[PDB]
RNA sequence: UUGGAUAAGGUGCCUAAAUAUUCGCUCAUGAGAUCCCAUAAAAGGUGUUGGUUCAUAUGAACUAGCCCUGAAAAUGGAUGGCGCUAAAGCGGA
């Protein structure tokens, strides 16, 4: 039996708790040897511990972690509970979830940060120069407006 | 610890329910009631398309569940109030001296005179938004009414306190106003 | 703690922890202005806190109360006292550190235009479970005779309006800046523009 | 002059309660414990003495 | 009732005591079931309170 | 590999027997799994148990074998039932607790913590009598039953544990515990 | 004497070192806080947290942790102080 127009309501009904820890949630590891790394929730051990797996695209092996060490992302991909690592890899690649994540604000900012970190002095200088140029132009525009 | 605990509070027909952050506000036939619940961790949610409102609590011991239940009950009470005024019938029993009950200031501030014959005036003011009426049917009873199930109750309690005697045998001196019936209009 | 003067917004903080945080910084060599001290929270139930305060008050010097424990009942004053407690104030360095601290109720003259900082490891929202009883410091102060609470609140409210007004203007300015940036990104140089894009800006 | 029903009602409040054998607290007539902290919530309850 | 009595008594001793219901038959050092079994094959003679167990040792 | 998360409790199969004597040429060999932090500790535990049970002491017996058993499927959630004997300040008690974990060792580690926390029972005072994997039809403890739920889902209410790099005592704007 | 690495103990600040991580347990209208050590008990507790034994998802009885009562002295007042409750308490790892 269908909903007809209740579907819309369901879609747009504010839920206080988005991002549930559950199989196939994206997840940014915050604390430990692995941090800033992405990793998917495979199974769940207890109310406090979960098994994560960073699909061989990511560097992080299947392992148990405290949920406290994870920050849930808006991303999810439907997966069978008992899904092995290979299967996970297959699915995520297919769905292009990583790309989506990157596109998203947080992912973008992370990537920017990474770029900043990895930059050469010259590159930094180039950026500075660009900024200066923009400021000049911006200043001119402001003057014109005035 | 119990992962998920839920309680469904069915809303009546002619009730305008409005929640945000545990600050529930209900509009009805007999006034608007606002009562915050932001002292317990609860993600209460509306269902405006259909009926009912859902109170859900994640994790937490039995205490949490109890709290949730209490909240639900409160909500129900509020709904009831909005639909219909909460009638608190208060009968005053006297052994010798008839209790002179005088209502003033728009059915607020009930003045109690000649209790046990002390010739003094007992002043008891009603809470915000609660009407106090006298008997149209019998000879003694006093109606305490007005939306909020809580406020009315409080008022009644206050009235009772104002009445009750002091340093004498309470089993012999049964004089005073007492809550006879807890009903709705 | 390498800034000239840190202004700390004391609202939503947990007292003792906040004090501790302050003290170390002071010792290191940092000018701290603890601002808006009426809204500092204590982890005990309000009544318990009140009782404790009363007890403290009771311990005065028996011979001549002109000396001994001065029971300063202003929230800011209380905070200051707490800070002092966590310091070697009997030496010279400690004294200096103490002096460096400045406490304010609400927000006064210069500390409305200065950036207000928050200590996240001391916040009530991050240090207390939400089923435990907490106590606002201002309320406590009022209970143990401070009087100037309502006035303070009023002042705060007044300030808020001003802040809002200022905030609107700021927002507008930001928007304008953004617009300008959008306009001018096409007026630079291609490669440079690309580079800029790459590095987030 | 106390009409029976009224009297009964009065009793309901003033008389038909329990009492803590330790701190004398007036308790509901169906209570199992003291409710008061000083007796350490004793289970030692007696009925309110009638007449 | 016995247990209750014991508990009451305990209220009067010093230190820490405990009421302990036994799987024994009663003062006799045999489990109830064991005692029953013995009775069934008649390897036990009851005197007064205490009972003797035939050990297969004495002369005829 | 994480070195902050790990609990160094392993399981060891130990086999030992009393030294043969002229009067008892063919002694009886005893085997057990023992949960302990290192191999020597495991051995010691085994010896203690032998002492408790049979007439045997380390001085008149010999260890035949010590294995160290690794979990076969260290990434499969399993529901563990455990039986314990523990000593309180007031006396001695038997008990059964259940722990959902990914390895026997992990379960044991959990258990030790639990006993320490809930009963103030120190490691010395506990004797693990059997841990076995319980099927989901025989789960008796509600805190494990709940987990065994079908399409289980829960939000994340835990407070962020930032790295001591991005942990700063001065913050710009008041952080948010809500997240999402 | 210099440099190193520890011991006992600690690592919120005083106070050098964790507002470390990890799993529990505690809320106290006179919490608790580490050998000697600077006190607390019998008896309770429909406080909560585990258990055990029973009975027909309730009713029992018990049991032990923390907590509460029991817990009253004289200058003011002392986990060393400040404080601390998603502990900076108690039991661990
Ligand atoms: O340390 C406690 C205490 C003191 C003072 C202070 F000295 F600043 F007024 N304020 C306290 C507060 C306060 F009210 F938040 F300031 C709460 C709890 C205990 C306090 C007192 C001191 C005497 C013995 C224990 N209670
Ligand atoms: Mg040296
Ligand atoms: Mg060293
Ligand atoms: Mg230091
Ligand atoms: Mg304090
Ligand atoms: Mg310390």
């Amino acid at each position: 039996v269908e909903l007809t127009e209740e579907e819309l309501y369901i879609s747009k009904k504010n839920l206080l708790f988005k991002r549930f820890v559950e199989p196939g949630r994206l997840c940014l590891i915050e604390y430990g040897p692995y941090a800033g790394k992405l990793c998917f929730i495979v199974d769940i051990v207890t109310i406090t511990r979960v098994i994560v797996d960073g699909a061989f695209i990511t560097g992080v092996p299947r392992m148990v972690i405290p949920l406290k060490r994870l920050k849930l992302l808006k991303e999810r991909i439907k997966i069978n509970k008992n899904c092995k690592s290979g299967f996970l890899r297959k699915t995520v690649n297919s769905t292009k979830v990583l790309e989506e994540f990157n596109n998203s604000k947080l992912g973008k900012k992370m990537i920017i940060k990474k770029k900043r970190d990895e930059a050469t002095d010259f590159e930094r200088f180039q950026v500075y120069f660009a900024k200066r140029e923009l400021k000049k132009k911006m200043t001119t525009i402001k003057n014109k407006k005035n | 610890k119990t992962i998920v605990s839920t309680q469904k509070v069915l809303i009546p027909e002619g009730v305008k329910v409005a929640i945000n952050a545990r600050k529930v506000t209900v509009s009805g036939k007999y006034g608007t009631l606002r009562r915050s619940f932001r002292h317990l961790p609860i993600d209460i949610r509306l269902n405006k398309l259909k009926k009912y409102i859902k109170v859900v609590m994640w994790f937490g011991v039995p205490d949490s569940l109890a709290c949730i239940r209490t909240v639900c009950t409160h909500l129900k009470n509020m709904f009831t109030g909005v639909t219909k005024k909460f009638l608190y019938k208060m009968r005053l029993v006297h052994a010798h001296f008839p209790i002179n009950s005088n209502i003033v200031d728009n059915n607020t501030r009930i003045e109690i005179r000649n209790y046990l014959g002390e010739k003094s005036v007992r002043f008891v003011k009603a809470l915000p938004g609660v009407v106090i009426e006298k008997s149209p049917n019998v000879k003694d009873e006093i109606y305490v009414s007005g939306a909020d199930i809580e406020n009315v109750s409080l008022t009644a309690a206050l009235i009772h306190q104002s009445v009750l005697c002091r340093n004498k045998d309470i089993r012999k001196f049964l004089d005073g106003i007492y809550v006879s019936e807890v009903t709705t209009v | 703690m390498y800034k000239k003067e840190y202004v700390i917004d004391c609202k939503g903080h947990l007292l003792g922890r906040l004090a501790s945080l302050i003290a170390k910084e002071l010792l290191n060599g940092q000018r701290i202005v603890a601002v808006r001290c009426e809204d500092i929270n204590i982890s005990g139930s309000l009544y318990r806190n009140k009782l404790k305060y009363q007890e403290f008050l009771r311990l005065r010097t028996n011979t001549n109360p002109k000396k001994g424990p001065l029971h300063l009942r202003e929230p800011s004053k209380i905070l200051w006292r707490c800070v002092r407690g966590m310091l070697p104030h009997k030496t010279y360095k400690g004294q200096l550190a103490l002096k460096k601290l400045k406490v304010c109720v609400g927000m006064p003259y210069p500390y409305d235009k200065k950036k207000k900082y928050v200590l996240p490891s001391a916040l009530r929202a991050f240090r207390l479970k939400k089923h435990r009883r907490y106590c606002r410091l201002g309320t406590l102060s009022s209970r143990v005779g401070w009087n100037y609470d309502t006035l303070v609140k009023k002042n705060e409210v007044l300030r808020k309006q001003v802040s809002k007004a200022y905030y609107k203007k700021k927002v507008n300015n930001l928007n304008e800046k953004k617009e300008i940036k959008t306009e001018a990104l096409n007026l630079i140089n291609p490669e440079q523009r690309q580079v800029l894009e790459n590095f987030g800006y | 002059a106390i009409e029976p029903s009224l009297a009964q009602l009065a009793q309901k409040y003033n008389c038909q309660k329990l009492i803590c054998r330790k701190c004398y607290a007036r308790l509901h007539p169906r209570a199992t414990n003291c409710r008061n902290k000083k007796c350490g919530r004793t289970n030692q309850l007696r009925p309110k003495k009638k007449l | 009732k016995a247990c209750e009595a014991l508990r009451r008594a305990k209220y009067k001793f010093p230190g820490r005591q405990k009421v302990f219901v036994s799987n024994k038959w009663g003062f006799t050092p045999f489990s109830k079931d064991e005692y029953q079994q013995y009775k069934k094959k008649g390897r036990i003679i009851s005197d007064g309170v205490s009972c003797k167990f035939i050990r297969e040792k004495g002369p005829l | 590999i994480d070195n902050s998360l790990n609990t160094n409790i392993h399981q060891y199969h130990i086999v030992g027997r009393a030294i043969p004597t002229a009067k008892d040429k063919n002694p009886n060999v005893y085997r057990m799994c023992i949960f302990a932090k290192n191999d020597t500790n495991a051995k010691s535990r085994f010896w203690y148990f032998m002492k408790k049970i049979n007439k045997l002491k380390k001085s008149n017996g010999e260890l035949l074998a010590c294995e160290q058993i690794k979990e076969r499927f260290p990434l499969r959630v399993k529901n563990y039932g455990v039986l314990l004997r523990y000593d309180s300040r007031t006396g001695t008690h038997n008990m059964y607790k259940e722990f959902r974990d990914t390895t026997k060792e992990g379960a044991i580690a959990q258990l030790y913590s639990e006993m320490a926390g809930r009963h103030r029972a120190r490691a010395s005072s506990i004797n693990i009598i059997r841990i076995s994997e319980i099927s989901s039809s025989l789960v008796r403890r509600p805190h494990i039953k709940q987990l065994l739920k079908r399409r289980l889902r829960f939000p994340a209410l835990h407070l962020p544990t930032l790295q001591k790099e991005y942990r700063k005592k001065f913050a710009s704007k008041r952080p948010s515990t809500y997240r999402m």
